[PDB]
């Protein structure tokens, strides 16, 4: 009932959007215009978290920098930001383990794996979790999740899986993931006696925002094979292989949630948030002191963007400031990031601009992601899929087939910056 | 007048229970026939047919059980509603409902309410059928919550879709034992629901015609709680359908509806009384006391004996110091002179003497007890 | 006595419903019986299909009805069929386009002059319900369509409102020969029929924005034309329709959006009401209690123990008169007219 605290594993998903994050960490990547933390921390303010760590590896300079500088580090801050420097590839567990050998959880605290994007306040989830504490205190966790339909875009596979629950304790009795290759859903009979009344749910959004007890840090010191909070952890709380734990369910029927652990999950949150599912977390509300409107059919400017005459912007469109878009261009679908060029006769669909991007006359881009300072030459076609990370330089009259990851670094990626960029690439 | 068609033709199932074995072994007075609330077991689902409207419903009975049961029909059956009574050959023990019903086939012409001779059910009617009216399913059964069982039977397993009362699951809650499934191809379509041990079935169904004749060609369907199972809505399916989705109903509530299929003819016997004043029609004496309790026509009962929270039927004599509590008479029961019985039921035409202490012990029909107090017992008579 | 005449202005309003068949009469037809239980529940079709249904159900009737031989079929068909509409009217009261069906069956039952072998008689009888059926309502739709259909242009930005057979079809027809359009449909409280439309419209690949009537104000500005579907056209030029839509003809009226309404012939009405309280239809004040996103979802409202608390009372109308001055053009299958001119089409039948 006081003091709790969250525990944020960053840097967990990298290396699934990595020709992105060679450069900056998957934490410190623009959603919308604004960081994918921000929305993480704006959600444990919302909960009321008093304290917050964030574990996390790749680029944890740049990390453990915008946080100093961020609000968040400010003296009106609602909670105390601390980083936690790993190793390679940190599992949830191991972390948690680091958080028992360290002893620093007191209370209950919020575990969440990545960072995720909700206006879904925590504090009545809080106190059911507590009031079914004070009585019972082998109710070790609940899980958060949220009511949806089967083939929801937002619930992809992670987020897809059959919970079976006491329609009123709301006890989790049975979890099981969904992979195709499985075709049943069995359990042992002997819930059945113990319950009497029992929910099967394919309908819900699996978000892994994680109400946690003071015992899980310690439980997964005693359970060191433990690495996936829910194979691991809920199979064997479940299976009894953790002894006499009870796990339990919060049925989220309103508002929002959602984690962006993916590429096709940022997009789809993009939309998400776009549209106005996650109020008041919108770009209008400038919560980092833009200049975002709102205008009809989910169009968002910023002040000092420079349109052009005959250029045509349609629904579902975000630009930065300073951004100027060329003659006869037509832009529609796609999220531009601040101080943007955008050349005549160009048709933009459904695709992604961070700042500072160049983009000449006479192009044709459509469901891609265009990093910081890059630079696109005349002429040309951009395609679905396509990463292209920051600095990369694609040259004039060059055409990026699908899916094609561009870098300017040392790795796996294909292909470095000048032009006519790859083929014909200037790679090292 | 009669320009209305018949919408609906009622057939009750009277099969002769292995189950209630002490009572049942009987040629005399057959399963249907055994008193509830000093009325016969199949006066309850007749009442409550007829006030669903219908005039003429079909008893499938069984030939040995021909006799007795038109016996009762002609006379004692008060609700005024006539009952075509076949009794097929084929039928026997080593069968339940359906088949009782596929021997009759050539009977059923509309759609049809299949009910059974133990189904007490206080249920008002028009919800059962306007159900079936409105929805418009190939069948509807309808459930109610367990007995609560006051004094000192395998559980049922019944996973519906709340909300649209699709049935989805509808095996025993033992019987498949091991490791009870649902196929995810349940979970893509109707991704939301409710699972249930607290409740009971029924044995009240609403068939759209042409299932009648899926009894017909498929001949492994045995019973109904055998047959529903068997729906699939939702599977591969190449069983040859010829007769735009098939859909399958349930429906429960808070009132009394349940099956004497087993001992339950002890507790909704007991239930079956919210009732006023004792009847006047049989005599007893200055010397002793009976309340809360029911007791039928032409029984005595002579001085001090006492009749505690308990059920007299038809055509018997109680006396010399007995105390019967909580238990049930039923008819033809010549209570010997002195006794005690406490939680027992005693079946017709059993005579039970010379001081005979039963507790929690049932005695069937035409059978003398003598002496010999014992507990656990169900007795008897020899081979 | 049976009236009730108060201080309330809603007093007199029939509140009377049959929610079941419990001591139901004897001599209902089933296929009655049935069509009671539907008109009585559903939540998913209006008077289009309330007429059409009501006749299908009565050709059912009368094929099975059998003529007793102390009279024969003239007098007492009419007394047969009077006792199944006292059943129906008692489980909901009659659309004005099922009362015109009913005029028009019970003329047809009267002016066969003692003529036929009775199964010629129900021959020809169910013909004209078959025809009524046809023309009447039907093909007059399929000609409304159309008439509709081309006042559309290339950008369009139709408002529906909740959820009108004639109106959709106007709209899918539409997309179908190929139109640019976008359509914005307008919902209201308790139910929600406007998702039923949003849910047809958007599988039929139409672009589609979806607000709340609260919104009308702010959507408006974004429509272009407003499409209405009519329950009755009242023989003053009025439109009576559902509860809401007056205020969307008054504040499309307003941002000069043209107010289109079809409706087909056979719903034109002598009657002529100057409010909206004189003629109307009671819906269930505990609709009203669920808080709102969603319907029949179980959710407990303060205002549940409404029925017991005094001086608290919930309501809410099924019915609207919509103003002649309000209303642009009628489309019926007698083409574009003003609405003014509905007494004129009943003199030409």
């Amino acid at each position: 009932k006081h003091a709790l605290q969250a525990i944020v594993l960053s840097d967990s998903y990298n290396y699934r959007f990595r020709p992105l994050t060679l450069d900056k960490p998957r934490c410190l990547l623009p959603l919308a215009n604004t960081p994918l933390i921000e929305y993480t921390f704006e959600f444990l303010a919302l909960a009321g978290v008093q304290e917050v760590y964030v574990f996390c590896c790749a680029h944890a300079g740049q990390i453990r920098e915008y946080i100093e500088k961020s609000k968040w580090n400010l003296p009106s801050s609602p909670f105390s930001v601390n980083t936690i420097v790993s190793r390679e590839s940190l599992s949830v567990g191991d972390a948690l383990r680091e958080l028992d050998s360290k002893q620093l959880i007191t209370s209950d605290f919020i575990l969440v794996s990545g960072d995720v994007v909700s206006n879904v306040p925590l504090n009545e989830v809080l106190k059911e979790h507590r009031k079914r504490r004070e009585d019972d205190k082998n109710a070790i966790m609940t899980m958060v999740v949220r009511e949806a339909s089967p083939f929801h875009r937002t619930r992809a596979r992670t987020e897809s899986s059959v919970f079976v629950i006491d329609k009123k304790t709301s006890q989790c009795v049975h979890y099981q993931a969904n992979e195709r290759g499985k075709h049943y859903v069995s359990m042992d009979p002997e819930i059945f006696n113990e319950h009497e009344e029992l929910e099967v749910r394919n309908d819900l959004i699996d978000c892994q925002i994680d109400i946690c007890s003071n015992d899980v840090p310690a439980l997964f010191t005693e359970n060191f094979d433990y690495q996936d909070i829910r194979k691991d952890f809920v199979y064997g709380v479940l299976t009894s292989d953790l002894l006499g734990k009870k796990i339990h369910c919060h049925v989220a029927k309103e508002n929002y949630a959602a984690r962006v652990r993916s590429l096709q999950t940022y997009d789809a949150i993009s939309k998400d948030v776009l549209s106005r599912w996650v109020y008041p977390f919108v770009p209008d509300s400038n919560l980092l002191n833009q200049t975002f409107s709102y205008q009809r059919h989910q169009i968002y400017k910023e002040e000092d963007v420079v349109l052009a005459r005959s250029c045509i912007i349609k629904a579902r469109t975000l630009i930065g400031a300073y951004t100027k878009v060329g003659d006869a261009s037509v832009v529609a679908n796609t999220i531009i990031g601040r101080n943007c060029t955008i050349g005549s006769n160009c048709s933009i669909d459904s695709a992604f601009l961070w700042e500072d991007v160049v983009i000449g006359d006479n192009c044709r881009i459509g469901k891609a992601i265009l990093a910081n300072s890059v630079k696109i030459g005349n002429n040309c076609s951009i395609e679905d899929g396509a990463i292209v990370a920051a600095g990369v330089v694609i040259g004039d009259n060059t055409i990026i087939e699908k899916n094609k990851r561009l870098t300017t670094f040392e790795s796996h990626s294909q292909g470095t910056l000048n032009d006519p960029s790859l083929v014909g690439i200037g790679g090292r | 007048l009669q320009s209305i068609p018949i919408e609906f033709q009622a057939v009750v199932f009277a099969g002769f229970g292995n189950s209630l074995y002490p009572l049942t072994g009987s040629d005399a007075l057959p399963k249907a026939l055994l008193p509830i609330g000093n009325k016969p077991m199949l006066h309850y689902p007749l009442y409550w047919l007829e006030a669903a409207g219908f005039t003429s419903a079909i008893l499938i009975c069984m030939e040995e059980a021909e006799a007795h049961i038109n016996a009762w029909l002609r006379s004692g059956y008060e609700g005024h509603m006539r009952i075509h009574v076949e009794a097929p050959t084929i039928l026997d023990d080593s069968k339940s409902s359906a088949d009782a019903l596929r021997a009759v086939s050539h009977l059923i012409k509309n759609d049809f309410v299949c009910l059974s001779c133990d189904s007490i059910v206080g249920l008002p009617p028009y919800t059962v059928l306007d159900k079936f009216r409105l929805d418009n399913p190939s069948a509807l059964a309808v459930y109610s919550p367990v007995l609560k069982y006051e004094h000192i039977d395998a559980k049922q397993l019944i996973g519906i879709e709340e909300k649209t009362s699709r049935l989805l699951y509808a095996k025993s809650s033992a019987d498949v034992g091991s490791d009870f499934t649902f196929r995810m191809s349940l979970l893509w379509k109707h991704p939301r629901v409710t699972l249930n041990t607290n409740l009971s079935d029924a044995h009240i169904f609403v068939f759209k015609h042409w299932v009648i004749d899926l009894i017909r060609e498929k001949e492994s369907i045995s019973s109904i709680r055998g047959d529903l199972i068997p729906y699939l809505v939702k599977c591969q399916y190449q069983k040859s359908f010829t007769v735009a989705l098939i859909a399958k109903d349930g429906i429960i509530c808070s009132r009394a509806n349940n099956l004497p299929n087993y001992f339950e003819l002890n507790k909704c016997i007991a239930k079956l009384t919210p009732e006023q004043r004792l009847v006047d029609v049989t005599v007893s004496e200055r010397a002793l006391v009976g309340a809360d309790c029911m007791v039928n026509e032409g029984t005595t009962i002579k001085d001090n004996s006492n009749i505690k929270k308990s059920i007299i039927g038809k055509n018997c004599v109680i006396g010399k110091g007995v105390v019967v509590s909580n238990s049930i008479l039923m008819d033809n029961i010549v209570v010997e002179d002195g006794v005690r019985l406490e939680s027992c039921i005693v079946a017709s035409g059993a005579q039970i003497g010379a001081k005979s202490k039963l507790r929690e012990c049932e005695i069937g029909v035409d059978h003398r007890v003598e002496a010999g107090r014992i507990a656990r017992g169900e007795r008897l008579v020899d081979m | 006595i049976f009236e009730e005449k108060q201080v309330s202005i809603f007093s007199h309003l029939d509140w009377r419903r049959r929610r079941t068949t419990e001591n139901i009469p004897k001599d209902i037809h089933p296929a009655v019986i049935r069509l009671g239980l539907k008109l009585a529940n559903y939540k998913i079709f209006g008077s289009n299909q309330r007429c059409i249904d009501l006749l299908k159900t009565f050709k059912i009737v009368i094929q099975d009805y059998q003529t007793p031989y102390g009279t024969t079929l003239s007098r007492h068909l009419t007394t047969h069929i009077n006792s199944q509409i006292a059943y129906l009217v008692s489980t909901r009261p009659l659309s004005i386009s099922m009362g015109n069906a009913i005029r028009f069956l019970k003329l047809e039952i009267s002016v066969l002059d003692i003529d036929l072998t009775d199964d010629e008689g129900k021959e020809l009888l169910l013909e004209k319900i078959d025809s009524y059926i046809r023309d009447r309502i039907i093909i007059a739709g399929q000609v409304i369509v159309q008439a509709a259909t081309e006042k559309i242009q290339d950008g369009d930005v139709i408002l529906t409102y909740l959820h009108s057979s004639t109106v959709n079809d106007v709209l899918i027809h539409a997309k179908n020969v190929g139109k640019k359009f976008r359509v914005v449909v307008v919902d209201s409280r308790p139910e929600f029929e406007g998702r039923v439309c949003l849910k047809l419209l958007t599988e039929h690949g139409i672009e589609c924005t979806y607000v709340m009537i609260s919104a009308l104000s702010y959507i408006m500005q974004e429509v272009t034309k407003i499409f209405l579907g009519g329950h009755a056209m009242l023989s003053n030029g009025a439109l009576y329709s559902r509860a809401g839509t007056s205020l969307i003809s008054l504040l499309g009226h307003e941002s000069n959006v043209p107010v289109i309404a079809c409706c087909e012939s056979y719903k034109f009405t002598e009657r002529i009401q100057l409010d909206s309280l004189v003629y109307n239809e009671l819906a269930p004040g505990d609709q009203l209690v669920n808080m709102g996103v969603d319907d029949f979802e179980e959710k407990p409202g303060v205002l549940a123990n409404w029925k017991s608390v005094k001086n608290l009372k919930l309501l809410s109308l099924k019915y609207d008169v919509t103003p002649p001055r309000l209303i642009t053009v009628c489309v019926c299958e007698m083409g574009l007219l003003p609405s003014t001119s509905v007494p004129a089409i009943i003199n030409e039948f």
